[PDB]
């Protein structure tokens, strides 16, 4: 069983962008592969949430047993974070949380970078482009939401600290004198590398999908589908804990 | 020439060796930290998250200059 | 390039917005009402013990609040009593000590039947004295006048 | 593409990993949550079972010791009668016992007075004996009575 | 010439050095703290897994820029 | 001849295997210290982060330097 | 002019630094806790057994990449 | 034949790997001695100062070399 | 050319280091655990075996590739 | 040709990555000592002082011949 | 030209390093462990020279590579 | 060409790390045995001298060979 | 051609850099040694020699063979 | 802040060279590094017999700071062994102070500067004051003096034995006796490096770095390189005394 | 000027060195001294003053015998104050003997002085008797008879 | 030159030898005559609290000859106190047997003394019993004369 890439070669691995393309053409902004696949997940996620939330029952039980103790895990961590701004975070840091959780979940589907449209198809000409992008396999979508988080922080913070988060202290004139322009840069720079390795891990995750199949198609690439199905989970889950960390160290 | 490659090369293998020894013993230390007290868990376990993703950070810093030099 | 970014940070956004009214904050109010009316139930159970505690000191209080209002209306009553009978004794004495007034009232009938000089005391000496104290013949005058005198 | 059944095999392949090493635990950990909650719940509804019924059992209790303490007080008056009737009559037959005891005290003093009187004529009768017979003695006799005793022996 | 093959080799090996020792250390610390009181061992090894997942994480970055480099 | 390229890799890489293994060393102290004691939370918290402030400083010294060689 | 050669040479070098240096503080790390009490016995050398399973996975990365290099 | 660009990377990117493990351990050396006992801060906090300036002096050696590159 | 040496002895300096360290950390663990008492000798010694011949084995793959190579 | 550049860039990193390290595990070591007990200050002062005299006269070994290559 | 004189060079400089410090390691571990219990001197001894052993046996390989580019 | 300067700026800067990171850790463990022990001052004192000296030595011996290099 | 003035320059480096590691930990594990345990000196301090003894030994070999070739 | 301003004395002389000879018109051509050792030589009697001339109890002065330091000296190798404190206690003594007194030489005003001739001219100008220290030939001397005594004493008393952790039959210990015994054999080498290199390095240290700022500059570097000088001077005897104990044991 | 910037720089460090050159040698070689000084010069003086004062120390035997000689010479002095003491003390007595001699014979004197006028007396009477009884019978009793009547 | 200079430092050597022997001697001095210095410091101590001591069975030994000499002779004046205490009771006692045997003497011649008188007396009380005065055939001297005897 180990030798099923010579009967069966999965042919090399014709899938290289590290940028959106566009799907589908539009008179206004045309669909990109990966805008579509967002809107998926929205969709998805709108749907699992008004089934929860449908009955709304006070003892949970099923799909509504399982979000309740997912929300209440990730309250109890905030709480545990911060205190007096667990409610003001927790919406956004959850959502996005989930979003990209869902988008890694979709990004090991079958034909996720094989089935796609023409411009099987690189026998016609028009050129064999993927279908179910991810979005964070999308850098555009990746700086929206860094930008989103930072934005959001840097509110807070000015809101919390008034003009004293509006100069961020820096007029220590002594051992914080020159820091101060440190953590400036600091945090002007973090959100960069949020955005950047949002990208870099599910791109990797693909990249490795494309190239174990492309080796051995049978019984090899398991462990590491195991290895993404871990880190898409848990990095989603770090990178939401971060914005909220960010927060309580921001307003501190 | 490939030269490109070859930076690409250099820039992803000091990027990878940048935080694994840093990650490593965050999380021994937490691990020691957890196992002498688990009761300040929570404390602790977000300081070594932000931690290890500060380490991601410059890591990732250098994937990403590795990728807008080979595009 | 840079217009796409902005129109999917509006995607995701939106999507925040929404399910914010729409599962958000309506789930966690639910866990909220779990959390504190579990909390609730705590105080009930801590009500509980107080009440069934004040039930017995009210059901106790009430038991004190009962003998004291017997015990006193007895004490007037004892005493009532106690001093109709210290009238009544003592007026039973006081008709006492009048009943031994007319015993000395009436122990005139002394006085009246002592008046039997002729009927019985002069007689009587002369029989235990002349008859038999001195010889049956005494010859003396006055022997009336004798006895009389120390009659009187 | 070929590419996509394979990744359907791979995919598949993972769910059947899936449909055996965590399948079991992950509802390990969700029953006994979900059972955390109605359990409390079940706490919940039955300690506020007990709240009303044991505040209606103060007040069955409450007016129980009301009616205890009615009841109670209720043989009292009665008491506060008998007892009442009791000492007042103590007092009569006393009363009486008084009366009696003095008249026939008085009957007998005036068996004492007799007593006293008889035993008066009784001192008289000694002394009226004494000094009469005493001149019958001086003025005759003197010598005669004496010398009649002496011829006593 | 064949520098891109040199590449892709010093790519992959300097790749795998950073998370080589990465996990080396890891559970040398966990198997130290588990060592004293394993009653925390579900935690610690969940800490261990996450941190190894990091770290092979950053050497399945090296590989396959190394595999892209490869092509 | 994009020596620009190796350049910027070079430079970026080695930029980040200082504060990597740095801010590893760093809070790894740190968690050490807040196990053994979480009642100076707030001391050690500002000092791991003047000590990751620090040598992040190096850090985006070296990112800047990238990228202005990069353009 | 031969470059596949010392390609295949840096690959086995630089596949082997970072196992070579791994597995050995595994092992010590586990010989430490079975030395300071052999209670856990075999469970620790379960996790030392994943460990140094996790690194030969990058040791034989480097091999195969090596292997493949010079044919 | 840019090698002022490689040479000022490499001066900034050598230039920070010291320094950095510097202010790393400089740092953790503080926070562990703080955890040990709080009132000999103001010195420990001079010492670890000290550390520091040596750690940016040569850092900014590093710099004045990267700047007089292009010089 | 030449390659073919140097591409010896670089592979066999970088299949060197890292097994040297881990053979001097293996056995230094099991010195301590030997340090802390007796009647574990024989555990500890078995898994100072299994590191030596696990070590041994990047050593001899290091070796082998050199005589290929140089062949 | 401005190798000569390049050289002076080399020379300056080298000679201060040694110290560079060397100054930060000297006064940790310093600090853990006069954490451990501070009696001792002015003699472990005196040592730091011998410890940070003879690794700075390493860094000036680097940076005068970085200085005479620009000569 | 010279490669053969490169090649001696990465022969004698790379592959000393890792018994440099392996060596160091070693003896230091024994010479704790002696300090601790100095009872097991015998086993301490032949644990030591074994790793010695081992580890100048993987130098004295890159010593006789440098012997046979000597030839 | 320039590469006699490149060769004595390798010469007189690699061969340093080596001994800065040994006095180091030389005076980190003279400070711990101080702080642990006074009156072995002198014993510590020699020991600790004696070793970098041999440091120092293999630094200076880097340093003379690049200057029989440089003349 | 400087190619034997490089490759004797790195020879060079890359031996020195070999011992200093070891050296330090040596005197530092001899230091702690006979710190808490004062009263075994000659035995420790004869087992730190051997070790130095052996670890020197790559160094000097390195340096001679730079010498051989420089010459 | 006390400006250099020396633009005028900033002339260009970086030149430093290992090889180094006096004018030897006589057989054997003497070198300036033999003339150094040979005042030294002078320098170290005149101050012995300056402690030996009044010798008395309670030393007063010099003879305080020499009765104080030989016995420092006397202390710190008991602290090592006590069977050959005094074995080789001459020995390692005169060498110390033969390696202190000559590293300070190449320290004083005008040492390297005092050319020979044979400036402003084409003439060689060598340098008269060199530190024989900083020259290999006394080096090599003095490192294998220490070698043949330290053989010397070894096979003064261990039969056989010395010759026994090498060439052994014991398997692993047969292993390690050949490295060992190279180990030893190659020591003199060690020595006579080190003991050169330093020196040499210090000195030209001073020159290049006087050649840049000629002011103000040096003095925390001088301090520098007096007490590494004194360390080297010290470590000689200290590594020679614990090298020979670990040879007798 | 090679050497003058040597000159210069070296004059500075010499300079340098004499702000720590009393405290690294002039303390501690003067230490060195005092702490030798006054071991060997103390310690050797106390011995040698020792040395010489065992025979002054053999001569403190010899001052306890002069002391010797005193308490002896109170010893004849205890003795003789004693010694005199107990025979005038006993002498005392030795005059008691003498005040008894007379108290021991004063009764002698006068006891047998009174002996003889108490038995002379009695034997006065004793020999009237017999006068008496001589004179009694030759005067005869009939004479005497007649004085038995003076009273009867 | 590398051996010309080997020699030198050995010259050096052996001329220091000599140097390095006589301080080296020089420091054994110092060392040496500090074995004796601990040694008569105790030896005399033991020697002069033994003179001390030496005072102490003086001190006794007049003692022993104080109490001793001081009763010797008072209790050999003891024994002769009673010696002529006695002796002169005897001739106290002595002297009462001379006088008591004398005064009976005088006494006897006082008697005879008083003879005379003695018969004078008796007859006048002896005539005055047998009669007041003049006593009817008295014989008063007669009678006494009957028995005068002495």
């Amino acid at each position: 069983s180990i030798a099923s890439r010579f009967f069966l070669y999965t042919g090399p691995p014709h899938v290289e962008v590290a940028a959106e393309v566009i799907f589908d053409g539009i008179p206004g902004f045309p669909i990109t592969n990966s805008f579509v696949v967002a809107i998926i997940i929205d969709i998805f996620v709108i749907a699992l949430a008004v089934a929860a939330t449908r009955n709304l029952q006070m003892v949970p039980r099923g799909l509504q047993n399982v979000m309740e103790f997912i929300l209440e895990s990730l309250y109890n961590l905030f709480r545990n974070i911060n205190a007096k701004y667990v409610a003001t975070a927790f919406p956004l840091v959850a959502t996005i949380f989930l979003f990209v959780l869902f988008g890694n979940w979709f990004g090991l589907l079958p034909g996720v970078g094989s089935i796609g449209v023409c411009h099987t198809c690189a026998a016609q000409g028009k050129k064999l482009v993927p279908l179910f992008r991810a979005p964070a396999a999308d850098l555009n979508f990746t700086f929206a939401i860094a930008v989103i988080s930072f934005v959001f922080i840097e509110y807070w913070g000015f809101r919390a600290l008034g003009p004293g988060y509006l100069k961020k202290f820096f007029n220590t004139n002594g051992i914080m004198s020159f820091v101060g322009i440190i953590e400036f840069i600091s945090e002007l720079v973090k959100p960069f590398a949020l955005a950047f390795r949002l990208f870099g891990n599910i791109f990797a995750g693909e990249v490795l999908l494309v190239v174990m199949a492309f080796l051995v198609p049978l019984l090899l690439p398991l462990p590491f589908y195991g290895f993404e199905v871990f880190v898409g989970f848990i990095q989603a889950l770090i990178f939401a804990l971060l914005t909220y960390a960010f927060l309580n160290i921001a307003v501190t | 020439e490939g030269l490109n490659l070859v930076a690409t090369a250099l820039a992803v293998g000091l990027g990878a060796i940048g935080p694994g020894v840093g990650i490593g013993i965050i999380v021994s230390g937490a691990v020691q930290a957890i196992g002498r007290n688990p009761e300040i868990e929570n404390r602790v376990v977000t300081y070594m998250f932000i931690g290890i993703a500060f380490t991601e950070a410059l890591a990732i810093f250098g994937l990403v200059i590795a990728f807008l030099i080979g595009f | 390039n840079p217009t796409l970014f902005i129109a999917q940070l509006i995607n995701f956004l939106l999507l925040i917005f929404i399910l914010r009214a729409l599962l958000y904050r309506p789930v966690m109010n639910l866990l909220n009402e779990r959390t504190r009316r579990i909390e609730e139930s705590v105080r009930d159970a801590e009500k509980v013990r107080e009440q069934l505690a004040n039930a017995r000191r009210d059901y106790e209080a009430e038991i004190a609040r009962a003998r004291q209002e017997a015990a006193k209306i007895v004490a007037q009553a004892q005493e009532r009593a106690k001093q109709q009978e210290a009238e009544i004794i003592a007026q039973a004495r006081r008709e006492a000590e009048r009943l031994k007034e007319e015993a000395r009232a009436q122990a005139e009938q002394e006085r009246i039947r002592m008046l039997s000089e002729a009927k019985s005391q002069i007689a009587d000496l002369v029989t235990l004295t002349a008859s038999r104290v001195l010889g049956a013949e005494l010859q003396a005058r006055g022997h009336d006048a004798l006895i009389a005198e120390s009659l009187a």
